[PDB]
């Protein structure tokens, strides 16, 4: 059974490395530097980019809610 | 172990034929075969007096069994449950076998049914129906045991030995025929569910369907002798005539819980009878005279006005009540069931009415074959 | 090295799990299936092996496959819990044989048969019919209790493949204490 | 089918990258495998040619 | 007639009123819709057939036909 284990973990490792590929190519450059001006409830903030327009995202993104702040 | 088969082999038609035989099986590490025969030697026909040593004795081959069904356990400690009949420990001992088989199986339940069949016997109400409801939650992702229901439809038809479980029983009376079809238990054990069921549903609140009066296998097929007036009983709600002559003569009959509910029973039949009679009416004249349905149900006129009240008021009917002319103007938004005669008579109806369908549709193609583009 | 897809079908009805043999019968076609299918990955790395239960249904549960970690992983929550249908365990084992991704490897199907089969003789050669037109070798091998060398069986393999055929094995397995020594000595290096 | 003639029956979307629309986005991964997978459904196609998108830009290269 | 899809689900139950249990494919209604990217391609792929929205009556009559 710890073979069964292994084997879970190494098809994990795979689809763990290709998740982190397309995102590992998804992330690109360049970035625009935008300002988080708020955070509605309702996941989703409001940011005004540096281009002096605002966008809210309905999924805040590739970054985890709690560490944004406004 | 051999040896104990050997001094408990007694109590059993054939004591080698009855143990012995499968002993051979145990050798040779198989657990099936066993069972279903000490299943069927315990349904032997014996008082299973042996119990205390098939107890033992399943208990020693339960004991290092390992591979045999928690069903024949709790049908064999059922049996010796009901056999050793000592509701005390079966609780606390239907409990330690439901925990030394802890998975999905549903054994608890007939352990529960177990709790039901001794504290539906000692404490039978306080927690029961919790021993019920933790069944029917539980009872989910896997509809093949079917005594699941049984014993709660059981315990409920134990329950039905409770004030407000009438029409429960009969609607869980019916649910429990579904699951287990074939005789597969004595003709008594049939007739006598379909007398308490449709004893139930003479006297259930909440049921006037009465829809597997004639369909339903067993209450339809079983009792043509024993209490037969039950299916023209039954079959009567289902016409709603007068007939009190057979409540009557069948109050000869089933004096307990019938007499009791005479009222009842009697305002069911007026309550079915004003919509046997919207029914048989010819669908446009749907007005009913006041004198008709007094004369159909032998009731007053002055308490049909009232009887139309009721049966509005439940919800077996969408109409309106005329005092002038006393004519209660009906309209329906409660079916009943169906029969052959009845849907070859709604059939042809229905012929009629595509033939309209169809002349009407010619008609406007016809006409309009210039426009129809 | 000869080119071929064992489509392995591993029975999991509920007499599979009283233990005859001396674990159980699963773990023996649980271990048994461990060396088949390492078997055949051994031989030919271009080989694939797939795995169908035969109990209460006939399920894929693996598609046919060269890898052997997807078959072994597969095998886990093999739950005996139904009853075998050879009669048409063979066919979807060869239906899905049919869609095998490369076309040239040849035809070896390895059945775990391990309960009592109930299948009209007249059917179990007609499959047999079935497969000598389409040309592929099927090795049954039995498991605990059963009528021994099953007559209906036992007609299967020798219609298998006969007059002078490749001689897929009706390997029968001694029931009682025995691996799948038995079960790799004769079938696995040669079926 | 001829000189006159370029018949496209299906197409497949190459999944979006952070490249864009250019030779480097054609996985050629994904594309060897899904070409694969189609030959068996019944669509044995050749690549007959690419497309993409231009939010609101035009139909120019 | 038209609605070239049927949509079914799969419901185990008791039958309430005492019959045997089976599989049986419980039936959903089905609707066909598109959304607005589809929808310009449909319409124009079309193009060639499609009705007046207006209808007028020679279109309404043919619609009770």
């Amino acid at each position: 059974e710890v073979l069964r284990v292994t084997h879970e973990l190494q098809a994990m490792k795979d689809k763990i490395k290709e998740n982190s590929e397309k995102i590992k190519v998804n992330k690109t450059l360049p970035y625009l530097v935008s300002n988080v001006i708020e955070l509605l409830d309702v996941k989703c903030a409001v940011i005004k980019t540096s281009t002096r327009q605002t966008y809210f995202l309905p999924v805040i993104g590739l970054v985890d809610a709690e560490k944004l702040k406004p | 172990v051999p040896g104990f088969l050997q001094q408990s082999q007694n109590s059993g038609p054939g004591q080698p034929a009855v143990w012995h035989r499968l002993e051979e099986l145990y050798t040779k590490k198989l657990w099936h075969q066993l069972t279903l025969q000490v299943l069927d030697f315990v349904q032997d026909p014996c008082f299973a007096q042996g119990d205390g040593l098939i107890k033992l004795y399943e208990n020693f081959i339960s004991e290092f069994e390992h591979r045999v069904n928690p069903l024949s356990l709790v049908e064999i400690i059922l049996h010796v449950v009901r056999q050793m009949t000592d509701p005390n420990v079966a609780l606390t001992f239907l409990e330690k076998t439901r925990e030394k088989v802890k998975s999905s199986d549903e054994a608890v339940i007939l352990c529960k049914t177990a709790i039901g069949a001794l504290k539906l016997n000692i404490g039978d109400l306080q927690v029961t129906k919790e021993t019920i409801e933790d069944v029917e939650e539980m009872l989910n992702n896997l509809p093949g045991v079917t005594s699941v229901h049984s014993r709660f439809y059981d315990l409920s038809s134990k329950y039905y030995q409770t004030i407000g479980n009438h029409a429960s029983y009969y609607k869980d009376a019916l649910r429990f025929l579904g699951c287990v079809d074939i005789k597969d238990l004595p003709v008594s054990e049939q007739q006598e569910r379909a007398f308490t069921l449709g004893l139930a549903g003479l006297l259930g609140e909440g049921v006037f369907n009465f829809g597997e009066l004639l369909m339903h296998p067993v209450l339809e097929s079983l009792r043509n002798t024993d209490r037969q007036w039950l299916i023209d009983t039954l079959y009567a709600f289902n016409s709603g005539n007068v007939e009190r002559f057979q409540t009557l003569k069948t109050a000869w009959g089933q004096q307990p819980d019938l007499a009791a509910n005479e009222a009842q029973l009697l305002r069911k039949i007026q309550l079915l009878c004003l919509m046997e009679m919207t029914f048989t009416r010819p669908a446009n004249h749907r007005q009913l005279t006041f004198e008709e349905i007094a004369k159909s149900a032998k009731i007053t006129v002055n308490e049909v006005e009232l009887l139309v009240m009721k049966a509005l008021s439940v919800g077996l009917v969408k109409g309106s009540i005329d005092e002038v002319d006393k004519r209660v103007h009906m309209t329906w938004v409660q079916p009943r069931v169906l029969d052959l005669q009845q849907i070859k008579g709604m059939k042809d109806r229905l012929e009629f009415w595509c033939t309209d369908v169809k002349s009407m549709e010619m008609l406007v193609e016809h006409q309009a074959h210039d426009i129809l583009t | 090295m000869v080119l071929e897809s064992t489509m392995v079908c591993v029975d999991n009805s509920e007499y599979m799990r009283n233990g005859d043999f001396l674990p159980t019968r699963l773990q023996a076609q649980q271990d048994a299936v461990n060396i088949v299918c390492h078997s055949k990955t051994r031989s030919n790395p271009e080989n694939n092996v797939g795995l169908i239960t035969l109990a209460n249904d006939c399920e894929v549960l693996t598609t046919l496959t060269p890898d052997t970690g997807r078959i072994l992983s597969k095998l886990h929550t093999v739950q005996p819990k139904g009853k075998i249908t050879f009669c048409t365990g063979i066919r979807v084992a060869h239906l899905a044989l049919k869609h095998r991704q490369g076309k040239n490897h040849k035809m070896r199907i390895i059945a775990f048969v391990g309960s009592p089969v109930e299948d009209n003789e007249k059917d179990l050669v007609k499959l047999a019919k079935r497969l000598k037109k389409e040309k592929v070798n099927v090795d049954i091998i039995n498991f605990g209790e059963e009528e021994v060398n099953t007559e209906k069986l036992t007609a299967f393999v020798n219609t298998l493949n006969g007059k002078d055929g490749t001689g897929s094995h009706l390997v029968t397995v001694p029931p009682g204490p025995s691996l799948a020594d038995a079960l790799i000595s004769s079938p696995i290096l040669a079926g | 089918v001829d000189d006159y003639t370029v018949r496209v029956i299906d197409v497949f979307a190459m999944p979006q990258s952070g490249t864009g629309v250019s030779v480097e986005a054609v996985d050629p991964v994904f594309q060897a495998k899904m070409l694969d997978m189609l030959k068996q459904t019944g669509r044995p196609e050749m690549v007959v040619g690419w497309y993409h998108s231009h939010p609101g830009f035009g139909c120019w290269l | 007639l038209g609605l070239p899809t049927e949509a079914y689900i799969s419901v185990e139950e008791v039958h309430d009123d005492g019959t045997p249990t089976s599989k049986t494919f419980e039936h959903v209604t089905s609707e066909i819709g598109a959304e607005e990217a589809e929808e310009v391609g449909v319409e124009h792929l079309l193009r060639d057939i499609k009705d007046t929205t207006v209808g007028t009556l020679s279109q309404r009559i043919t619609n009770q036909v």
